[PDB]
RNA sequence: GUGAAAUUCUUGGACCGGCGCAAGACGGACCAGAGCGAAAGCAUUUGCCAAGAAUGUUUUCAUUAAUCAAGAACGAAAGUCGGAGGUUCGAAGACGAUCAGAUACCGUCGUAGUUCCGACCAUAAACGAUGCCGACCGGCGAUGCGGCGGCGUUAUUCCCAUGACCCGCCGGGCAGCUUCCGGGAAACCAAAGUCUUUGGGUUCCGGGGGGAGUAUGGUUGCAAAGCUGAAACUUAAAGGAAUUGACGG
């Protein structure tokens, strides 16, 4: 194709190029509330976390670090920050 | 400045005896005359009495060594070898 | 590529175009400041409080939320680390590596990777004896460096 | 001739050069 | 991970927390009752090691027996000389948890 | 088979070897020519193995790294 | 035995001899050549463990248990290659399921669980959530030493 | 001139390959290098295998298999005919000859 | 044992079969145009010790970098020195065959060596006969590692995780197939391309064939030898890739 539009990528390939090879780079990370059952407080965590979160009112983990993102523990409800 | 390019401590045995036999007997005596770190007191002071017996300095503890070095590698692979044997007959 | 390995990697951090602080931060300038002095006192280098700051209290960027850099901020209240952070790692690892020669007499690749941490031990502080962080003076002794770290 | 057995011909006759001159 | 840890927490209460190396400086410590935590090397003569050892148990303070000698615990205090015995007087940085 | 009809023994388990260790494993041209003599002479047949001496690993083999030059 | 397979072989030791019988004692397990070679295949990653287990009336026992990795019915990857760690888990699981049916069990109820091969069965059970395995079992094991030879245990693991 | 573009050999990413010596004649040749066959065969004739058959103590007893695989310098490979020259366009293909069922 | 033999071992039980013992090597099959390492190289289990690439990162420092005379580390095999060990194989050597001869190819035996520890040597067709860093320039299917996302099958369990498959995407690798990208003397090469439309940075290095990697000097080494390295003289070709023919035990 020799007549590739590289100005206007459209999302799908634009999300599935790497994150330094985008058209203006883009971190595929994001962060997260996270709500511990028994709990009331909300956990602002990064969903590529490296340490063990912990809640300051409970002893119990919120995630574990993994190699790509932190794999949340069972029973812990997410949603996003503003996409 | 370096006073002698080779010979170092067999320097003392002028021209005699050889050259491969003085560099044979050069790492011996090296090793003979060095003084050791003392496994007992940590200090430096650990240095040959006779053939076999080396003494320390500081805390006065005499070993019984090696000939020319303050441990032989066979003592030590001995030492391990009764360490591993004496935990494998006990459980 | 890397300086001492034929490895040609792209694994590295994309830091977004909106440099603004997000709308749902709460924490304040001073907060996230004191937040650093804590963790410093706790003894972390400032890789290690970036890290804890991202991860559990949802800052992304110290320098987009405060306008000052991590050791910019600890050098200003006045506990920045004697050494820098990586110089330190350097010469940890390299007292390590000596560590485990002294025994292991046979290690040839282990002489290697010290030869290669040592050189990189050298123009690390060749450009810090540079840029005037460390003293004119300063050398690296592998003598003397294994009191210098842990 | 095998360029090795000339190699190794040329090392015997630089072999006898250096004793006769070292006779010397 | 606990040696390399002990002397991490050891750097660290050198720089910001007060200490005494040395048996006698530690033994006057721990007679006063401000020694909270005494650390030993293996080194040690056996003698003192249980000396200090009593000292301890009747002053109610911790006695941790150092994985190294005193030339490697004179390294991990960061000085360029043996301490066999050394006591800290309060840590600034969760050695001793409170 | 002969003798072994006349001492009284009518089957056989049968054990097949080569030369085995760091040589040939394949066996020889009689293998075959034996036992079917044996089945033919009236003999029963029984189990039939390999026994063939298998190195886990051997010491090095007679020839030379540049074998045997024919 | 009746009706079991054929590539298991025993050795039967000859302990002791009265009238025109001799009486014989367990000695070892093998498999046959040709078995153990239809089950080494290419693309396929197997594992040997060995260990020596004591029983409970003195026999010491040299176990080799060997596995082979098995390829899925969907499968399209013409290998089936288990990782180095993965390999290290199935062998040290089926090192400590071998010890455990040995350790705490005499020599009797030891062969008449190897003659079905149940120890590899149950290895072969447990390793499926690792790396599923499919030609498992206990390919050899050998007497190391024998307790002083009791004419009444032997009378006993003859008759009743 | 470069005969074959893989230097007639499997080692692309490795600086040695243990050698191994050849079945027929005993030589040292690399691993990757050296022609394998790995022989599947009956181990009674298929003339035979009646007469076996025959003289079994059992009824359905099936016959064991002999697993040998064997190693050739590409000497003894030409010598024994397992492998051929081949045109210049016709050493470039890898697919090996077929088994022949029917 | 061989093409055939013979040297050799054998009624003293050789070979063969069985049960043991001892020693030193070697880690088959799994084992791949698969992995790791700067190369040399690396394959039985388990533990310990440090090390490492790739990946993930909205972590940190902020140009700290690339290539590099001199210098330094490592560097297959053979070889040298000292100490252990020496099963097999096996330079030298001995013998039997073969032959016109046979100091060989083949066979029997066998020293040094091959093994381990410590110290030398610094050479290989040490090869991809192909410097490193950086950018760009086709397609395709795989494979190894890491990460991400998805119908489903499977393992237990009560569900998700987590493994084993299946379908894809991304990054770094070993490669492969294909192509009038282009190059090249061509073989061929997605690099050996982006070169008369000649300039990204930088290191080493060649100047017809021989003499010759020789002489001499210097330097390194216990030695063997390594590094540096001419000239006289001689020669009209020597070479590379392809084509046709001829020939091939
Ligand atoms: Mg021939
Ligand atoms: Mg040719
Ligand atoms: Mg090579
Ligand atoms: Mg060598
Ligand atoms: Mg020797
Ligand atoms: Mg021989
Ligand atoms: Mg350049
Ligand atoms: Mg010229
Ligand atoms: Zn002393
Ligand atoms: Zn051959």
């Amino acid at each position: 194709p020799l007549a590739k539009d590289l100005l206007h990528p459209s999302p799908e390939e634009e999300k599935r190029k790497h994150k330094k090879k985008r058209l203006v780079q883009s971190p595929n990370s994001y962060f997260m509330d996270v709500k511990c059952p028994g709990c009331y407080k909300i956990t602002t965590v990064f969903s590529h976390a490296q340490t063990v979160v912990l809640c300051v009112g409970c002893s119990t983990v919120l995630c574990q670090p993994t190699g790509g993102k932190a794999r949340l523990t069972e029973g812990c409800s997410f949603r996003r920050k503003q996409h | 400045a370096k006073r002698t390019k080779k010979v170092g401590i067999v320097g003392k045995y002028g021209t005699r005896y050889g050259a491969s036999l003085r560099k044979m007997v050069k790492k011996i005596e090296i090793s003979q005359h060095a003084k050791y770190t003392c496994s007992f007191c940590g200090k430096t002071k650990m240095k040959r009495r006779a053939v076999g017996i080396w003494h320390c300095g500081s805390c006065m503890k005499t070993v019984a060594g090696g000939a020319w070095t303050y441990n032989t590698t066979s003592a030590v692979t001995v030492k391990s070898a009764i360490r591993r044997l004496k935990e494998l007959k006990d459980q | 590529g890397r300086m001492h390995a034929p490895g040609k990697g792209l694994s590295q951090s994309a830091l977004p175009y909106r440099r603004s602080v997000p709308t749902w931060l709460k924490l304040t300038s001073d907060d996230v400041k004191e937040q650093i002095y804590k963790l410093a006192k706790k003894g972390l280098t400032p890789s290690q409080i970036g890290v804890i700051l991202r991860d559990s209290h949802g800052v992304a960027q110290v320098r987009f939320v405060t306008g000052n850099k991590i050791l910019r901020i600890l050098k200003s209240k006045g506990l920045a680390p004697d050494l820098p952070e990586d110089l330190y790692h350097l010469i940890k690892k390299a007292v390590a590596v000596r560590k485990h020669l002294e025994r292991n007499r046979k290690d040839k690749d282990a002489k290697f990777r010290l030869i290669l941490i040592e050189s990189r031990i050298h123009r690390l502080a060749r450009y810090y004896k540079t840029k005037r962080v460390l003293p004119p003076n300063w050398k690296y002794e592998s003598s003397t460096a294994s009191a210098l770290v842990a | 001739m095998r360029a090795k057995w000339r190699k190794k011909r040329m090392r015997r006759l630089k072999r006898k050069r250096r004793k006769m001159r070292q006779r010397s | 991970k606990s040696l390399e840890s002990i002397n991490s927490r050891l750097q660290l209460v050198m720089k910001s927390g007060k200490y005494v190396l040395g048996y006698k400086q530690t033994l006057k410590m721990i007679r006063q009752g401000k020694a909270k935590l005494v650390i030993l090397a293996n080194n040690c003569p056996a003698l003192r090691k249980s000396e200090i050892e009593y000292y301890a148990m009747l002053a109610k303070t911790g006695v941790h027996h150092y994985s190294g000698n005193n030339i490697e615990l004179g390294t991990a205090c960061g000085k360029y000389y043996r301490v066999c015995t050394l006591a800290i007087i309060d840590p600034g940085d969760s050695d001793i948890i409170r | 088979a002969q003798r072994c009809k006349e001492l009284g023994i009518t089957a056989l388990h049968i054990k097949l070897r080569a030369t085995g260790g760091n040589r040939t494993k394949t066996p020889g041209p009689g293998a075959q020519s034996a036992l079917r003599a044996l089945a033919r002479s009236g003999m029963k047949i029984g189990r039939i193995e390999d026994v063939t001496p298998i190195p886990s690993d051997s010491t090095r083999r007679k020839g030379g790294r540049r074998g045997r030059r024919l | 035995q009746n009706d079991e397979v054929a590539f298991r072989k025993f050795k039967l030791i000859t302990e002791d001899v009265q009238g025109k019988n001799c009486l014989t004692n367990f000695h070892g397990m093998d498999l046959t050549r040709d078995k153990m070679c239809s089950m080494v295949k290419k693309w396929q990653t197997m594992i040997e463990a060995h260990v020596d287990v004591k029983t409970t009336d003195g026999y010491l026992l040299r176990l080799f248990c060997v596995g082979f990795t098995k390829k899925r019915n969907n499968q399209i990857r013409k290998t089936s290659y288990a990782q180095h760690q993965q390999v290290r888990q199935i062998r040290k699981k089926m090192m400590e399921i071998m010890t455990r049916e040995v350790q705490t069990n005499d020599l009797k109820e030891v062969v008449n669980k190897l003659i079905p091969d149940s120890i590899g069965k149950d290895i072969e059970k447990a390793c499926q959530s690792i790396y599923p395995l499919h030609d498992v079992f206990v390919r050899k094991v050998k007497m190391l030493k024998k307790p002083k030879f009791e004419l009444g245990k032997l009378m006993e693991l003859h008759g009743e | 001139t470069k005969k074959r573009r893989n230097n007639g050999r499997a080692k692309k990413g490795r600086g040695h390959v243990q050698p191994i010596r050849c079945t027929n004649c005993a030589r040292c040749v690399p691993k990757d290098k050296a022609i394998k066959k790995f022989v599947i065969r009956n181990i009674v004739e298929a003339a035979a295998v009646r007469d076996i058959s025959e003289a079994s103590v059992f009824d359905a007893y099936v016959l064991p298999k002999l697993y040998v695989k064997l190693h050739y310098c590409v000497s003894c490979a030409i010598h024994s005919k397992v492998v051929r020259n081949r045109s210049r366009e016709a050493r470039k293909d890898r697919t090996p000859p077929p088994r022949f069922r029917p």
